[PDB]
């Protein structure tokens, strides 16, 4: 049973707690142990906080990293934006000496040092790796087939891009996340421009809601045209955009889709037999009941 | 010994960094120095006259010139030393310009003067110990080899043969012609590309002075400028030419190219000439215009069914049990003309080359548009066989790219061939529109700008924007090309029926292996390197090897042919003379110091060293022709039994001692 | 009163070309190193280096072609092995082995030749005068 | 020489994959046993395949047909 | 009997078996080879005078090898260089040579450098626990043992102590105690670790012979097919008796060999740190080497020095008449020999000026060895500079993790 | 190659535009410096009849024999050979 510190940023615990609950339960069912991070905070959200000040972005991400450093554990994440912040600041401060120095003399005011001893993983990346739980182990753990459901994957942008800074391979047409959805028994479908941004990154969600919603609506149109019955995602930002933004699209525009948006951990819980009440699917703006009728 | 020291000013390039007067007075007070003197331009005719007059007047044993680099002016001053009654090799330079002045210009003058005095002292110390050498002259075999049967190889072979030298033309493939045989029409003259080549192919095939050896490779090369012992692998063609059939005893003949064999062969495989678009049997020719019309057998795919031999009948040209024969050929010079291949553009995933059906590259487009290709010359969509009406051309596909996937250089001809293809589609399909997504149209050659003007006049759309990514419509299989029109200032989404990628070119497959066999180095770009990038673009640093064609860097057929004839001329220079002088830097074994340990023998890359019998004692023997003067053996030998002719241990140690003299 | 005495032994085909290119490009560096110019670095015998160090070279530099880029196919592998062994001998006779180094400079690296010159000068200046000159007496 | 994979998560230790394998049954149940190596052995309650390098299986399907709650997947394609 | 067998061997002839130090098997094998005409001569050591004088001898009459029987512990000489100089390198005649570990290593060094013909030479190797200089042994016996040295009959290093047999009885003193007091084995013998010459054709010793044969049997290890043939021929013609060795004997032979390795390591340590570090080692080396009077005995005695004319004789390296000679003289030997020094000690012990040539050279050799991984004198592996390899050179440059040869090479 | 050659140049010196160039793209070599050796080779070659400051008045003939008339413009100064 591999053990990881569970970073747990802002949106999953405070808006979609079923995501974190299913994360812990399903990760324990497969051979992974997710340990609470002691006093972790907002990973300085890369858009809304990196746009303001890169130095304080570095300092806060480094503080989050040195918490798990003192814990002597590897970070595990469930958010693409949190992955950007944590993993990328870890990578930058493992190689840039003057930035290490600057962050260290900022952190020395709170009796705290960064040395760069741990690694950062996304939970879906762990589920895909073969040393850690693999696709076959996920298939083994699945107990409810979830058959006869068309499911559209949204990769997001901060997990895989830029490919010159990550290690997940092709960004033009990846299929790894489609294999994790196929392990659950749901057939993943392909839609036009599947690698498009959801529109919520960089603080655009806050600065220009209509612009962000138009970017989201382009995706929703493509997904409905494909014929999806739900949208899996690996990011609470993207889930919030696809969930709230459907309501804001219904009100600001006149478009109705009613497409449930679920984190992959929530689908994994559904596959492994967790209850909809135990997943808190009532906390989503868009009702999941048609999808539950199909897969149950 | 009596040494003369002549210090050049180089026209203030040296006098503006040191005190030439002080250097000269120090040279006068140096030991062994008979005369020290200075001049503004020692490389000029008054400078050589000054050297010669000094030699005659002062009875000089050796000459030291404190001037520019030896790599720049050894031949000049060696010839000046010869003219004057000395050996050319009683001369030594002291580089006090490119290693003293130009690097110690600013704010440091007496330091540069002291450095110059030190360099002059070391040069005088070496020259007081130099002694006479005579360059070795070696005979040159009157044959030549041309590796590559493309336009550059064929032109070089024809040029050498018509100059009268017997020539070998080695081609790995069963036919000569190269890429130009695959081209359909040629920019900017729009001539039938294959047709222009056909007379020259016939000339090569008929020339009595050319030994055309197709379907053959170069296993190994040893030797030097004089004699290159080149071993060739005659791959098992499986079919006998009439000459070989008569030699083996079949009077009725060999292969006449009737085609019955391929009419009955049941195996069907892709044709590499047609870039895989077209079928060909196990026994086959690339196209109907191949020069040796001899019908290779593909032994990796033949099932030995024996139908081909029954079809061939009394001609008995097919020998299904043939094996790779090896031949050793002695040649005087060699010309390398290996050409190029298209860079693998499936690595650029944003342009769905392998993943979308209707995305092709420019050689596949050229085969599709040729009238002798898999189609009847009709461009049709690979996805469904329908005629396109909008065609996009992605220029710079994998080129001028610093991301590590593509090539950082320009492929030279891809702007021109994309213009040609746009013209061809707009004239062959009525109402079809060509869109060129370009980033610097490069029509630099003769009539190229006029060709560009004419294409725009016929109505190709030029969108200045590098393509960002390509999406495939799920149903119509049409391709959505996304970029920005940089001049218009807006993003664009052009939906085309067919997308053509003007991919970069790279050195052919196996070219690095062949150039390592011949001893040629590579450029920064990965192409074969030339002797001097400006004034010697054909010859290489290894003597007797010359470059021709795209193998030295991408070029159009005109530039390729000019380069090929230049290489043929350079390869003919030593063959016509019949003599060639080697540089007397060889290793010479001092036998009554050699102990016969044999340990130096394995330190020679060229196998110039061996153990032999002289006066009962087993001593080492140098093949002075094979030695190249590196000095590894002579730097090894513990007993000092190997002497390096112009860089002897006493000379080098005298230089060290003079440096530490104060 | 003291100026470092550094001696360089540079091959003709990459290190001499690189030094010439640096000069042509007008890259300045201090005037402390004087060069010998042999054909290959395979020519460099160990006794050359040891003779330099016993005459009193405060430093010795040997510059040649990159691995795989020797004009004579493999003459700098021999030089590299020889200089590794020379580094070992100087360490065990108690002379400071950082007085000696072997750099691989290509024909196009005039800037790198300038940087090598600067770094060799700096290192020898830090090290100080060689001890042989006073140990002889 | 195929590859068998046992889903440890639902293996009950029933040992009917060990008893039914005809390569395991070679040692004790053959006249003059040829090879005495064994694919499965139930260690700590789950079936462990000692045949790590996929040299002894013969794709018989006696073990896949034997496990009561299907848990053994047989791969007929090269690993 | 076959290339790896470990045997007990003694001579059938009772007189040969008495005069052997152990069972006379080296003298029975040499006699058999000579008289059955495997070999045309035999190069062994005989006493020329008192047992402190060891004289090499080429023997062609099979009647003279009984005079060669017995081991002289004061025989500090080296045989293979004499075969190259005065027997034409054994290029035309077969020889059978009795040799210690240093003499086997020297054979292999000279055969690497093509100076002898190991196809012709047969090497019967003896175990060696150390040799004493004859004059130092005399002073040892006069002072520490309190005996007149001319009284001694035999003398041997057995169980790590120096047993002497004189008229009156026998005595014994620990060799470690003697070596602390300033006597004992030679310095290079204290540092030596080539205790059982497994590179020879036969290895004979008194280690591992236990029980009823503790002083009348030789432990033989057959180390090659040539030695197997010699032994089988001798046993069949009946000049030598063979019984398979005792497993307990083999075990304690291994243990004594291993303990001798550890002792050699300890002496290597204490000597090499006794030389100093940094500029102190340069003043030690330079002040010692300033004594050299250029007798060239070190060059003429070294097995690795095979050059017609030494570079130390070339006027562009060494000034011909300047007697307080340069440090270049010894730098030229460190450069040429230190990569393959077999620690024979001849350079140290033949120096009129008492310069620690072997100590300096071995101190350099041990870590040229741990750098390049080349053990001198074991087999036909070419010297490190006579065989340079492309892949290995890449490997050592990459291991430094650096673009040059400057640092990150040593720990 | 061994053929005797005439080199006609209208100007008093050979070299052309490259003699006027200062440094050369893309290698940034001293243009005049690289040219200086080849000019010396041309001036010394025994098989080259270097005729500077000379023009071609008229040409008649064909592939076989071209009867080319040259105008040796009045240089005003004598080379050593012509002076002797
Ligand atoms: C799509 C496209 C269109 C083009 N259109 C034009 C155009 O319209 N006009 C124009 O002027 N140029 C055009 N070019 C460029 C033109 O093709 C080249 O200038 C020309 O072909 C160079 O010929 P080459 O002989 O140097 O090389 P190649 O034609 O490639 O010939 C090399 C030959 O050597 C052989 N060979 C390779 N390696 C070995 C080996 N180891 N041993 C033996 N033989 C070997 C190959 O099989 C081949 O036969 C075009 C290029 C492309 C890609
Ligand atoms: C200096 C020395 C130290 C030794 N130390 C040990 C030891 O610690 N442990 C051990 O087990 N064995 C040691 N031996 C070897 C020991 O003597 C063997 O047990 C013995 O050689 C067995 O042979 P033998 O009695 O059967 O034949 P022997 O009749 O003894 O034959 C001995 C042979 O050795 C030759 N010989 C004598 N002196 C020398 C010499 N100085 N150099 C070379 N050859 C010589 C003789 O000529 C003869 O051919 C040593 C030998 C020597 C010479
Ligand atoms: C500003 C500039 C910079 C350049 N820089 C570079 C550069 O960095 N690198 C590079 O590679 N190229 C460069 N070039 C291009 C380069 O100059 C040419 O490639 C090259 O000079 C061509 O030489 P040529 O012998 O053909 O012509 P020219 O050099 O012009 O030589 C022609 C010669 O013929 C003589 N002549 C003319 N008419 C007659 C006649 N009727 N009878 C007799 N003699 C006659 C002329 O006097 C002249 O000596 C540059 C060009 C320019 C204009
Ligand atoms: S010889 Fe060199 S330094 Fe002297 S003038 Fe000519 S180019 Fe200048
Ligand atoms: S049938 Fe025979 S002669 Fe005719 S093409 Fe085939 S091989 Fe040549
Ligand atoms: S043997 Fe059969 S498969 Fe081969 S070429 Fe002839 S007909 Fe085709
Ligand atoms: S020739 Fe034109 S299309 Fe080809 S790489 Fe250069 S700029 Fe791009
Ligand atoms: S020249 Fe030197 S290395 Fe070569 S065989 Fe003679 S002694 Fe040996
Ligand atoms: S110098 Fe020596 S090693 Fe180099 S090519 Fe000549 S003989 Fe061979
Ligand atoms: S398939 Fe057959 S041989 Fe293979 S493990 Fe199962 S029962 Fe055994
Ligand atoms: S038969 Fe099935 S449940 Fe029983 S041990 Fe084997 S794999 Fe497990
Ligand atoms: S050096 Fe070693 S083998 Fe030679 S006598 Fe001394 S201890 Fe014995
Ligand atoms: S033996 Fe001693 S004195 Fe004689 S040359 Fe060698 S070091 Fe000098
Ligand atoms: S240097 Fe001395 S100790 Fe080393 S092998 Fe030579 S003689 Fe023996
Ligand atoms: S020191 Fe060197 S040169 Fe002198 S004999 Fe020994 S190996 Fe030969
Ligand atoms: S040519 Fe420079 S190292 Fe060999």
């Amino acid at each position: 049973m591999h053990e990881y510190a569970f970073f747990l940023g802002c949106i999953a615990p405070n808006r979609y707690p079923g995501c974190e609950a299913s994360a812990i339960k399903t990760s324990e069912k497969v051979g992974i142990k997710l340990l609470p991070l002691k006093g972790a905070s907002c990973c300085p959200a890369p858009g809304a906080f990196g746009s303001i000040d890169l130095n304080v972005w570095y300092a806060m991400a480094a503080r989050n990293l040195v918490l798990a450093e003192e814990m002597k554990k590897d970070i595990a994440l469930i958010c693409n934006g949190c992955y950007k912040s944590i993993w990328e600041v870890n990578h930058i401060l493992k190689h840039n000496d003057e930035l290490r120095d600057n962050v260290n003399e900022v952190l020395a005011e709170i009796d705290m040092q960064f040395k760069g001893t741990i690694d950062v993983w996304h939970l879906a990346e762990l589920y895909y790796d073969d040393k850690v739980c693999g696709v076959q182990k996920i298939k083994d753990s699945v107990t409810t087939p979830l058959s006869g459901a068309k499911v559209a994957a949204h990769y997001g942008c901060h997990l895989m891009k830029p490919k010159k800074e990550r290690h997940f391979g092709d960004t033009e047409n990846p299929m790894w996340f489609e294999e994790l959805i196929g392990a659950l028994g749901a057939e993943p479908i392909q839609y036009r421009n599947k690698m498009q941004c959801c529109g919520a990154g960089g603080g655009v969600r806050g600065y220009d809601i209509v612009h962000a919603l138009d970017i989201t609506n382009e995706k929703l149109i493509n997904i409905q045209e494909a014929g999806a019955d739900a949208i899996t995602e690996l990011c609470p930002f993207c889930q919030l955009q696809f969930d709230r933004g459907q309501i804001e699209i219904k009100e600001k525009f006149g478009d109705v889709y009613n497409i449930p948006v679920l984190h992959y951990n929530e689908l994994l819980g559904l596959a492994q037999g967790m209850s909809p009440q135990d997943l808190a699917l009532d906390l989503h703006a868009i009702d999941c009941t048609p999808f539950l009728q199909k897969v149950l | 010994p009596r040494i003369g020291v002549f210090v050049c000013h180089c026209g203030t390039n040296i006098a503006g960094s040191m005190s030439i007067d002080d250097v000269v007075n120090y040279a006068k007070t140096l030991p062994y120095v008979a005369v020290a003197d200075q001049y503004q331009y020692m490389c000029s005719t008054p400078g050589q006259k000054k050297i010669d007059d000094a030699i005659k007047e002062y009875n000089l044993t050796g000459v030291v010139v404190a001037a520019c680099s030896p790599r720049l002016h050894e031949p000049t001053f060696r010839t000046a030393t010869k003219e004057g009654g000395l050996n050319p090799f009683r001369f030594e330079m002291a580089n006090i310009r490119e290693q003293n002045s130009w690097v110690h210009m600013h704010g440091m003058w007496d330091e540069a003067t002291q450095k110059a005095k030190d360099q002059v002292r070391m040069a005088v110390a070496k020259a007081a110990k130099l002694e006479d050498l005579v360059p070795k002259s070696v005979p040159v075999e009157k044959t030549a080899m041309v590796v590559g049967g493309g336009v550059a190889g064929m032109q070089a072979a024809l040029d050498l043969a018509s100059a009268g030298i017997k020539t070998y033309l080695i081609e790995r493939t069963p036919t000569i012609g190269g890429r130009m045989s695959q081209l359909d029409k040629t920019f900017p003259t729009l001539d039938c590309s294959q047709c222009i080549l056909t007379p020259k192919m016939v000339d090569v095939g008929r020339h009595p002075n050319i030994e055309m050896m197709t379907y053959t490779e170069v296993e190994k090369v040893e030797g030097y400028i004089g004699n290159f012992d080149v071993t060739l692998r005659k791959k098992a063609r499986g079919v006998l030419t009439p000459t070989e059939a008569t030699a083996k005893g079949i009077v009725g003949g060999g292969c006449n190219g009737c085609g019955d064999c391929s009419a009955v062969c049941p195996v069907i495989k892709p044709n590499p000439f047609e870039m895989g678009m077209a079928p060909r049997k196990a026994i086959y020719i690339y196209h109907a215009q191949v020069m040796p019309l001899i019908y290779t057998v593909d032994f990796d795919s033949c099932v030995k069914c024996g139908l081909c031999v029954e079809a061939c009948g009394d001609k008995k040209a097919i020998d299904l049990e043939m094996q790779d024969e090896f031949i050793t050929v002695k040649v005087g010079t060699a010309v390398l003309a290996t050409g190029y291949e298209l860079f693998p553009i499936e690595n650029k995933r944003e342009w769905g080359y392998k993943q979308f059906d209707n995305v092709i590259n420019a050689l596949e487009f050229e085969r599709l548009i040729c009238a002798s290709g898999p189609t009847g010359g009709h461009l049709v969509r690979p996805s469904d066989g329908k005629t396109p009406m909008k065609v996009g051309f992605v220029l710079c596909a994998g080129s001028r790219d610093n991301t590590g996937i593509g090539k950082p250089y320009c492929s030279r001809f891809c702007c021109m061939y994309s213009l040609k293809h746009a013209h061809q589609i707009m004239e062959k399909i009525p109402g079809a529109v060509a869109y060129l997504f370009y980033m610097d149209i490069r029509s630099f050659g003769k009539m190229y700008e006029e060709f560009y003007y004419r294409i725009q006049h016929e109505g190709a759309k030029f969108i200045r924007g590098r393509v960002a990514n390509v999406l495939e419509d799920k149903e119509t299989k049409n391709l959505h090309v996304f970029t920005e029109d940089t001049l218009l200032g807006r993003p664009v989404d052009v939906e085309v029926d067919l997308l053509v990628l003007a991919a970069a070119v790279q050195p052919n497959e196996g070219a690095n292996e062949l150039r390592k066999k011949f001893g040629v180095s590579a450029s920064q770009d990965g192409w074969m390197l030339e002797a001097h990038p400006k004034l010697n673009p054909c010859g290489t640093t290894t003597a007797g090897v010359f470059l021709a064609g795209v193998c030295q860097g991408p070029k159009d057929i005109p530039d390729t042919v000019a380069q090929a004839e230049g290489a043929a001329s350079a390869a003919s220079i030593p063959i016509h003379m019949g003599e060639v002088e080697l540089e007397p830097y060889f290793a010479m074994c001092i036998d009554e110091l050699c102990a016969g340990c044999g340990m130096c023998v394995n330190l020679c890359p060229y196998s110039a060293l061996s153990l032999g019998e002289k006066n009962g004692r087993t001593v080492m023997v140098v093949t002075e022709a094979k030695c190249k003067g590196c000095g590894t053996c002579g730097g090894f030998c513990p007993g000092g039994a190997i002497k390096m002719q112009h860089f002897t241990t006493p000379q080098i140690v005298a230089q060290i001692d003079a440096f530490f003299a104060g | 009163d003291w100026k470092p005495q550094i001696l360089a032994i540079i091959c003709n085909w990459c290190s001499y070309a690189g030094a010439d290119l640096a000069g042509g490009a007008r890259i300045q560096y201090p005037p402390t190193v004087r060069a010998i110019r042999v054909m290959c670095t395979g020519r460099v015998d160990m006794l050359f280096i040891l003779k330099a160090f016993v005459e009193g070279a405060d430093g010795v530099l040997v510059s040649g072609c990159h691995f795989g880029d020797c004009h004579y196919l493999e003459g700098n592998y021999k030089a590299a092995k020889r200089m590794f062994m020379i580094k070992n001998l100087l360490r065990n006779i108690g002379l400071d082995d950082r007085r000696f180094r072997m750099t691989f400079v290509s024909a196009s690296e005039g800037a790198k030749w300038g940087m090598v010159m600067e770094d060799v000068t700096n290192t020898i200046k830090e090290l100080g005068p060689s001890p042989i000159k006073e140990f002889k007496k | 020489a195929f590859a068998v994979h046992v889903n440890m998560e639902r293996c009950t230790g029933c040992n009917n994959c060990v008893v039914a394998c005809p390569v395991n049954a070679l040692e004790l149940n053959t006249v003059n046993p040829s090879s005495t190596d064994k694919i499965y052995k139930v260690i700590n309650g789950d079936a462990v395949i000692l045949d790590v390098k996929h040299e002894l299986c013969a794709g018989c399907g006696i073990c896949v047909d034997a496990c009561p709650y299907d848990v053994i997947q047989l791969s007929g394609q090269p690993p | 009997a076959a290339k790896g067998d470990m045997l007990y061997a003694w001579a059938k002839d009772a007189e040969i078996q008495k005069k052997g130090e152990c069972g006379g098997a080296v003298t029975a094998l040499l006699k058999h080879a000579l008289e059955t005409k495997m070999v045309d001569a035999v190069v062994a050591i005989k006493k020329g005078k008192d047992l402190y004088d060891a004289v090499p001898t080429v023997i062609t009459n099979p009647e003279d090898i009984i005079q060669t029987a017995g081991s002289l512990h004061c025989g500090t000489l080296l045989i293979p260089k004499l075969i190259k100089k005065y027997l034409n390198g054994a290029k035309d005649m077969k020889l059978a040579v009795t040799c210690k570990g240093c003499d086997a290593m020297a054979f292999y060094e000279l055969a690497k450098r093509n100076q002898i013909n190991l196809d012709n030479i047969i090497m019967i190797g003896v175990n060696c626990g150390g040799s004493v200089s004859p004059v130092t042994a005399r002073k040892m016996i006069s002072n520490k043992f309190g005996v007149d040295p001319d009284t001694v009959h035999k003398e041997e290093i057995d169980k790590g102590q120096f047993i002497i047999e004189y008229e009156g009885g026998h005595k014994g003193i620990k060799i470690d105690e003697l070596e602390e007091e300033g006597y004992g084995r030679r310095s290079n013998c204290r540092r030596c670790k080539m205790k059982i010459p497994r590179q020879a054709d036969i290895a004979a010793g008194n280690w591992g012979v236990i029980g009823d044969k503790a002083g009348k049997a030789t432990f033989l290890e057959i180390c090659s097919e040539k030695g197997a043939n010699l032994v089988n021929s001798a046993q069949s013609k009946g000049a030598l008796e063979i019984s398979p060795a005792d497993p307990k004997g083999i075990d304690i032979r291994a243990k004594v060999e291993k303990a001798m390795f550890n002792l050699g390591d300890e002496w290597r340590h204490r000597d090499f740190e006794g030389m100093g570090k940094g500029k102190d080692r340069l003043k030690l080396m330079m002040s010692e080497s300033s004594k050299c009077i250029k007798c060239y005995a070190c060059v003429e005695a070294c097995p690795i020095c095979y050059c017609i004319e030494c570079s130390t004789k070339k006027p562009w390296y060494i000034a011909p008449g300047v007697l307080p000679t340069s440090f270049m003289f010894h730098l030229i030997r460190f450069a040429h020999v230190s990569d393959s020094c077999i620690n024979c000690g001849q350079c140290e012990e033949l120096c009129p000026m008492e310069i620690p040539n072997a100590l300096f050279m071995h101190s350099q050799q041990v870590e040229i060895e741990k750098m390049f991984g080349h053990i001198p004198g074991q087999d036909m592996t070419p010297p490190i500079h006579a065989f340079v390899e492309e892949k290995a050179e890449r490997a050592r440059l990459d291991a430094t993790g650096t673009d040059s040869i400057y640092t990150n090479i040593f720990t």
